[PDB]
């Protein structure tokens, strides 16, 4: 889409897909083309992803090669969401505009809206965006941590 | 604020000038129900607020809500008593002027009792917590009291307040509690005298002569059977309250104690009460030209004691008429209805005084130790007025005559403020006045008021036209001189259907609760406070402390006839509107659910006739306005942008820019908002529904990026 | 302020204040007295007239006069101070604010209603006045709306018969005799034990021998036959020099003239007989309330006795089952004025004053359409 | 309510009430007063008019007007008045709820009835009415079938011939005298011994004395022989204002008038002769039953000894052999009454009625078709 | 001598002379004049009392009584005197040769006509005498035995209808309002520019103005507005000491009390209405000859316009076919003396009077049959 994804690309892609292939497994899981597109640090969405596998899974096996893999992280490669928007994202959620918000409504608005993540996935996000270790994430510098 | 509007279904509205149906009394009464079922009871109508009686020890008055709402402007945050409690403190530290609450509702609807929780928040918020604990522990304590002195038994209720009863709380410059105040008034005098059937006389009399301490009334013309007593029988209900007299005797006893009155003070006050006993037991006979004389030395033996004049004197006061002209004094005598009506007069004068020398004695002592003068920077009170409720039976008579009016006058200046308030934020926001037509009461209180027309100056003429006059030629003029006027009704006056309803012998007003009919028998009795200057210089010639203080020389160089209680409450009312109308008053409005004292019991016959004594409706309507909300338009973009693409994250014009491509984006139609110097403005709450649900699946998309961000920072956490 | 004035000119004393009063705050002798000698004195501060209190107390160097003569001003240029004085000294208040309301005797002259109103509206501004029948009044501070009133002034007494408020003014009677006719009867007869007065002044001497002495015998040759044969019905007061006055039969000698007008020479019948005269003018059936309810005001009704003296006479001239009772209360003096105080404040009483738009719109002729 | 009003209006007393009622619930004078004077007392609740007993209170400053001249009604805004008194302060009902029975006289003008009628429904808006002869209620009230009625108002004497059931038309005899004419002849009477009596006040007190002493001589000339000859007659009578008033033989002149009209002046023969030419204008074969059953009503037939003095003179203009009776009960003042509350009672009377149906299709006409 | 004497006792003048006189001999006025004041100078010779012109010419010192009330005799020591001046003093005549016509109102005290009997027989000792009522004399001296009589006189006015001779008695008005009424009256309403008059003495001034100036309204609304408007109408008067009256509408406010006797506030009908209403109670074929023939006599019909008025006021109550005509002459005054004068000469009344043999017989009872 924007660019013709090329070796100086690639080698990152490469390096991180080989974490994927570990010991020799050579192919990565339909879904797990997020968990390495993840690891490559892309926000693509579950929505995105399969949508993205619906064009690829013609004949199922489960697993997606390098090449279709680089052709999806090719349509991903576009744009991502700025620090403003995501951080924006959380300030429509704050009492005042203090800065802060609790981590229980922070587990609501994870687990009550659509992409929802798992409890594990909210108990390992509260670990760290608890910022004060209180209760309490501190979203703005929580945004400026999670959009590094 | 906007959070609530996602449960306009669970829980229904918090401030019903966003209800869109908001002329359905119906679906008002509905959106209460469904708050009192879900014990959210609390209800803004604009800067007002609206409570039911829940029964039960909620712990919404605990202190961590003291310290959730101080400090939090009242619309940002839900309806609580405590909202109101805080958004007084802060214009009064804010604006510096002084402040008042006022209380208002059926008996029974818990006046007294958010009073007490007013009280309690201010004493643990504010800087000074031993100080402000002092005022409101002598508040609190001075209860009793008021009530044994200024509380009866109605046809309603066991213990209705009687007089509007007044509060403040003294704070300095620095924002610390300093002292306190008490006034009353709006007593109900007449009640002294005069009760209609199955009411009560004043609570001491009862509690006198059921309290024991028998040697001690001793001293007095004692009897312990209340049915002796010509001022206590009329009513036929002496014995027949729910409440156990004798044991509210010894807690207001125990309370004057505590108060400070000293052991010659509460004798002296205890002969004054049951002077007012004997007072009432005198017969008068006539001689000659048909003027009185007192029968029996009987009563008088006691009176000469327990009010410290000379018998020879009383005698000849409560018989005689004294003019003082070029010089010259005249006793002229009076005839058997003069002598009844100045014996009855005395009785309303001595108990009257006598009370508010029970608020005086109290009021100089909440006052401030420290000098509250200069280098003492400034002066500041919370008031706490806590009025009777407009009032409705079966026989409507004087005493709630002058109450509704009273409530009419209330609402005439409530109405006022409330108007002019969202005109001059329409005019300060640049909007061009929305014409709306709403109840007027400045029509009605014209026909209670007006100088030389309305029915107080009426019933004023009635006690000064010379010859036979009678509660039924009262009302015949009533039909000869207010004809036309469209709120004023009669049984003459009706057409042949509402004449069903409506009896020869009475009228009928058109209040802002609604149509109410008066039964004349008794208005010419009651309206009457003939004291001549004979009985005022009798009485403050008295030995007796208490007498002695309540009438002064002073007052017997007037030279005006003895005003009628009609004028007399009229220029009491008139005080307490001035005094209002000084502020900028918080109005807190209370609905009684039940009779049944019962949780969860809404019983919606007695609310819609409560949702009518408030006035809720009127209300409703003003506040209303032409545009059901408005927002600064910094406060509403920020929310709401996120529907707006051109505005998200942030907008780069102006606030009402950005505002504007958001309305143009959600597709508002030219009627539906207006755009105000520096606020959005709405004319149908339907629009911010959709707008908050607009924003409710927006959300979605929110959080989808959210965890779309964590889940790309998580996997190069743990790995890369 | 807005208070309607009430102002009784009495023909003797003036009375006013405010409707909502009880008693009047100006009360003051009837007088203009104007200085009868050379002024000798220069820079001692004579005025050229003095008024009410400030004249009664300069008596020996004035002429008094009344501008009053039987309930008529007979001398407005004086009659122009005394409302002055009225209002500016005495009461202390500009008439400018308040509508006025006046009284007077019936039968007056009406060359004397016009000229008061005249004067209200064209030399003191008011707002608006009106003008009462005093016997009418006197009904008002009785707290009654049946009755027959007999109002003795100073220069007048009249009768006026009422029943359910409505004055039978067939059945008015006029008669021109009250106290300043007394009083220059008792200087008269006073000549008779050699105490002589002529000036002025000093009917002011002989006016407060009879506000104090004089009395109304029960039966008028049995007291006359006491006071031959006995000095028991003697009495003395001290005149302002420091002479001793000593009378007896000439006591009760000058106020039985009011029952004996023949004493002055008049013809027409006493006070009793007119007072009858009028209740046998009225329809046969109003009378037996009439009777129940005679009313005695003004200060000529006031010598002891005379209620006794015409509780008395009546019943010999009314049918013997007539329960005759003659109202007559302490304060009978000033009831003329008490009713101006009721009826001034009355609410319907406030469509009655003749306002100034009515007075420039028909002149002084407006008050016979409305009084 | 449902009940049927029922509506004497008497041509000097209403009376009204229910049907099933013994006696009328409201009695009360056909006066309408009007004040006579200058109201002088201030928003007193005076009136421009006052309607039965609060005329008959008010006497002595009211003009007393009765609308009703021989029992025709002569002053149609009077008489609304007095039906608006009797129902909204007498009665206390709405005529709206109740059908009404009026009645009036025989012969009367044609007209009497139609406005009558009209203003029952187009003023007072009744549901149903109907118009009564007079006199025919009071058999109804005797319980007879047959009988011939005397019956004497205040304003008119007729007597109907009535023969089981069948009222003869022709037979009915009227004559314009009665109460009324005898209390203005009483008034004129009187003057022989000196009282005067002339308002319409005082026409109330003639008619008191009328009531209270007059009765029917058994024989006149020798009455009149032993009044003008012995004292033994004379009674007295004690006027409103306690004057005594003494009378003799003006006792029976008075109730006399209507054994000989010609002291009236009138053509017609008196009540005796009235009564014996309705008998006689019957066919023969009924006399003896008519004899028998000489029925007095109206208060007018009150005085002593008149059915006395009726039996006597029937008994001479009759043959002999008649068994004559005169049925003259103690009530007979009440008995148009009884009749009319007795006919609004019957079942057999329900459909006879006029409703505001057939008014709104007839008009005011259809009391000449259903009556 | 042996010519009837003719005394047509006035209830204020005195008309008297013989039968056969064009006119009375005597006229002067019914009043008796007993001094007021102390005896004024010893051997100047004052009488205990004064009758007619003597009083009238010593009015100043004199209380000046009417015996008659009314047409009513209510003092008769005085009355004898009147008698006694008159026929010795005035007609110088022994009333022992003259039988005596004497004259009396209608619906007079029967004790009236008994005492006037009883005083000319044993007090005058006259040989016999008879008792007219009054406005049936007026006819003879109009020449005519059909007409209605509208007498007014000083005390009384009286409407009586004869036809053909016949006097109509039950049609016969009887108002007890008058020249006097009419002069009290005029007497309060000079009041009104300021004119006090008070005296019986000073009554008969006032008397003078009446006769003098006085006038009868042709429309009443239409002068009160002119004079109210213009001064044309003002005329000047005289006292007998040269102080000037001058007076206005006062010119007939007073006359218009016939018309509308409410402002005496007297109930009763005007004296239009009043002779409207006798000839209404006449039989209906003589109205028209009634209407053709209304005769006025007595004094207080002389005012000028009264005929023009009385013709237009009966005009509108009189149906408009009827020709309403009124006779007025110049006499007017006197038509009951001119009366008298031929009754008392007709030959068909000489066995009419009431001897003394038959008063011997019957006692003063006599005029009860006679008359
Ligand atoms: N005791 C009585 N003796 C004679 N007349 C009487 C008596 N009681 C009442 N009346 C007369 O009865 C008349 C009223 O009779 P009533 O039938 O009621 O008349 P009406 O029906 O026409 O109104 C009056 O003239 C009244 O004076
Ligand atoms: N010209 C006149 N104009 C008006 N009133 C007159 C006139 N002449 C006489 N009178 C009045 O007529 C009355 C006398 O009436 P008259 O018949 O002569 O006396 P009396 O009735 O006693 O017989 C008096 O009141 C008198 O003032
Ligand atoms: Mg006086
Ligand atoms: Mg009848
Ligand atoms: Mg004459």
């Amino acid at each position: 889409m924007a660019d013709q994804l090329t070796e100086e690309q690639i080698a990152e892609f490469k390096e991180a897909f080989s974490l994927f292939d570990k010991d020799g497994d050579g192919t990565i899981t339909t879904k797990e083309l997020g968990t390495v597109m993840r690891s490559l640090g892309q926000n693509p969405t579950e929505a995105e992803l399969q949508d993205m596998i619906n064009e690829v899974d013609a004949d199922g096996n489960g697993t997606i090669d390098f090449p279709e893999f680089l052709t999806m992280m090719a349509r991903k490669m576009k744009d991502t969401d700025s620090e403003e928007e995501i951080r924006e994202a959380f300030r429509v959620f704050d009492k005042d505009g203090n800065g802060y918000i609790s981590a229980a409504e922070l587990r609501h608005v994870m687990t009550n809206l659509g992409e929802k993540l798992t409890d594990e996935e909210v108990d390992e996000m509260i670990r760290e965006a608890d910022i004060d270790g209180d209760g309490q994430v501190n979203y703005e510098e929580f945004v400026q941590m999670m959009t590094a | 604020m906007e959070s609530a509007l996602t449960a306009r279904d669970r829980v229904g509205v918090q401030d019903f000038v966003l209800l869109e149906n908001f002329t359905s009394e119906a679906a008002f009464i509905e959106n209460l129900r469904r708050r009192f079922r879900e014990n959210l009871i609390y209800t803004y109508i604009g800067p007002v607020l609206v409570s039911v009686n829940p029964y039960r020890d909620l712990q919404i008055y605990s202190r961590q809500h003291m310290e959730r709402y101080r400090g939090v402007s009242f619309y940002e945050v839900p309806p609580h008593l405590f909202a109101v409690a805080d958004t007084v403190y802060r214009a009064l530290r804010t604006e510096r002027r002084d402040q008042a609450v006022m209380i208002s509702g059926e008996s029974g609807a818990g006046k007294t009792e958010a009073t007490k929780r007013l009280l309690q928040f201010y004493a643990e918020t504010c800087p000074a917590p031993e100080r402000g604990g002092a005022v409101r522990d002598r508040l609190l304590q001075s209860n009793p009291v008021l009530e044994a002195f200024g509380n009866a038994k109605t046809l309603r209720n066991d213990n209705s307040s009687r007089f509007g009863k007044y509060m403040d709380v003294q704070f300095d410059f620095k924002g610390a509690p300093v002292g306190g105040h008490i006034l009353s008034y709006l007593l109900e005098k007449s009640r002294v005298v005069h009760q209609n059937h199955g009411e009560r006389n004043f609570h001491v009399f009862y509690q006198l002569l059921e309290g024991g301490e028998e040697e001690t009334l001793r001293r007095l013309g004692l009897e312990r059977n209340p049915q002796s007593y010509l001022y206590l029988v009329k009513g036929q209900c002496a014995k027949v309250s729910s409440i156990n007299d004798k044991s509210d005797w010894k807690v207001m006893r125990k309370a004057l104690s505590v108060i400070d009155f000293t052991e010659d003070e509460v004798e002296d006050l205890l002969s004054i009460v049951a002077s007012v006993l004997h007072l009432g037991n005198i017969h008068f006979a006539a001689d000659e030209d048909s003027n009185a004389q007192v029968t029996t030395e009987n009563q008088l033996k006691y009176l000469t004691r327990l009010l410290g004049v000379e018998g020879t004197t009383l005698r000849e006061a409560l018989t005689h008429r004294k003019i003082i002209a070029k010089g010259e004094e005249l006793l002229s005598p009076l005839n058997l209805e003069q002598a009844a009506y100045a014996r009855d007069a005395l009785a309303k004068a001595v108990y009257s005084r006598t009370f508010t020398w029970l608020v005086r004695k109290i009021n100089r002592s909440l006052a401030s130790k420290d000098a509250e003068s200069p280098s003492w920077r400034s002066t500041t009170v919370l008031g706490l007025l806590d009025i009777y409720g407009f009032e409705v039976f079966q026989h409507n008579s004087f005493e709630q005559f002058c109450i509704n009016y009273c409530n009419e006058k209330l609402q005439q200046l409530f109405i006022e403020l409330t108007l002019k308030s969202e005109q001059e934020e329409y005019e300060a926001e640049g909007i061009a006045w929305e014409p709306v037509q709403y109840f007027n009461n400045k029509i009605i209180c014209d026909l209670v008021e007006e100088k030389f027309k309305g029915i107080i100056s009426i019933l004023d003429e009635e006690c000064l036209r010379p010859g036979e006059a009678t509660d039924l030629t009262f009302l015949e003029k009533l039909e000869d001189t207010v004809k036309p006027h469209p709120h004023f009704l009669t049984h003459k006056l009706a057409d042949q259907k509402t004449r069903k309803s409506l009896d020869r012998g009475e009228f009928r007003l058109l209040h802002y609760a609604g149509e109410v009919t008066y039964s004349v028998t008794g208005f010419l009795d009651k309206n009457n406070d003939l004291l001549f200057r004979n009985l005022k210089e009798t009485m403050c010639s008295s030995m007796n402390p208490i007498m002695a203080q309540c009438f002064d020389k002073s007052e017997l160089s007037d030279k005006k006839r003895p005003e009628t209680v009609a004028t007399q409450f009229k220029m009491s009312l008139l005080q307490l509107v001035e005094i209002l109308r000084s502020k900028e008053p918080a109005y807190i409005r209370c609905i009684k659910p039940n009779d049944a004292k019962q949780p969860g019991r809404f019983d919606e016959v007695l609310i819609r006739h409560q949702v009518k004594y408030l006035g809720l409706m009127e209300n409703l309507r003003v506040r209303r306005a032409g545009f059901a909300y408005r927002r600064k338009y910094e406060a509403f973009l920020q929310r709401y942008k996120s529907l707006c693409p051109e505005t998200w994250p942030m907008w780069a014009g102006r606030p009402q820019d950005g505002v504007a491509v958001l309305v143009r984006h959600l597709g508002y139609k030219p009627e539906e908002y207006k755009m105000g110097r520096t606020k959005i403005f709405i004319r149908f709450p339907k629009t911010l529904f959709a707008t908050e649900d607009s924003l409710e699946v927006r959300r979605q998309s929110l959080a989808t990026k959210i965890q779309a961000a964590w889940r790309g920072f998580h996997w190069r956490q743990k790995f890369l | 302020e807005t208070t309607a004035l009430v102002c009784d000119n009495g023909s003797g004393l003036v009375k006013a204040g405010f409707a909502g009063d009880d008693a009047p705050r100006a009360v003051f002798p009837s007088i203009v007295g104007r200085p009868r000698h050379q002024g000798v004195m220069v820079g001692m501060g004579q005025k050229d007239s003095y008024v009410g209190d400030e004249a009664q107390s300069k008596r020996g160097i004035l002429t008094l006069k009344y501008p009053i003569e039987h309930g008529i001003i007979t001398n407005w240029d004086d009659m122009e101070k005394i409302w002055h004085h009225t209002f500016y000294n005495e009461l202390r208040v500009a008439p400018e604010e308040h509508p006025t309301l006046l009284t007077e005797a019936p039968l007056n002259p009406k060359a004397n209603r016009e000229k008061m109103t005249q004067i209200m509206f064209e030399t003191f501004n008011v707002p608006a006045m009106y003008v009462a029948i005093q016997a009418v009044l006197s009904l008002y501070a009785s707290g009654r709306t049946t009755g027959i009133v007999l109002d003795s002034g100073d220069g007048v007494t009249h009768n006026v018969p009422i029943y359910e408020g409505y004055a039978l003014p067939h059945a008015i009677m006029r008669l021109d005799l009250a106290g300043r006719d007394l009083t220059d009867y008792l200087m008269k007869i006073l000549t008779e034990r050699g105490y002589s007065f002529v000036t002025t002044a000093e009917r002011e001497i002989v006016r407060d021998i009879k506000e104090k002495l004089c009395y109304v015998a029960l039966d008028f040759e049995n007291e006359m036959a006491t006071a031959a044969s006995s000095s028991s019905l003697e009495k003395s007061y001290e005149l302002p020099d420091g002479q001793v006055i000593t009378i007896g039969n000439e006591r009760f000698r000058c106020p039985e003239t009011l029952f004996q007008p023949s004493f002055i020479g008049m013809e027409s019948a006493g006070i009793h007989e007119t007072t009858y005269n009028s209740i046998m003018k009225c329809d046969i059936d109003i009378r037996k309330d009439l009777y129940a309810n005679n009313v005695m005001s003004g200060g000529t009704t006031m010598y002891p006795g005379i209620a006794d003296r015409m509780q008395k006479e009546i019943t010999a001239l009314a049918p013997s089952t007539m329960k005759i009772k003659i109202i007559a209360p302490p304060e009978r003096k000033y009831s003329v004025w008490i009713g101006g105080s009721i009826l001034a404040s009355l609410s319907t009483f406030q469509q009655m004053w003749i306002t100034k738009q009515e007075y420039d719109e028909a002149g002084p002729s407006i008050v016979h359409r409305k009084c």
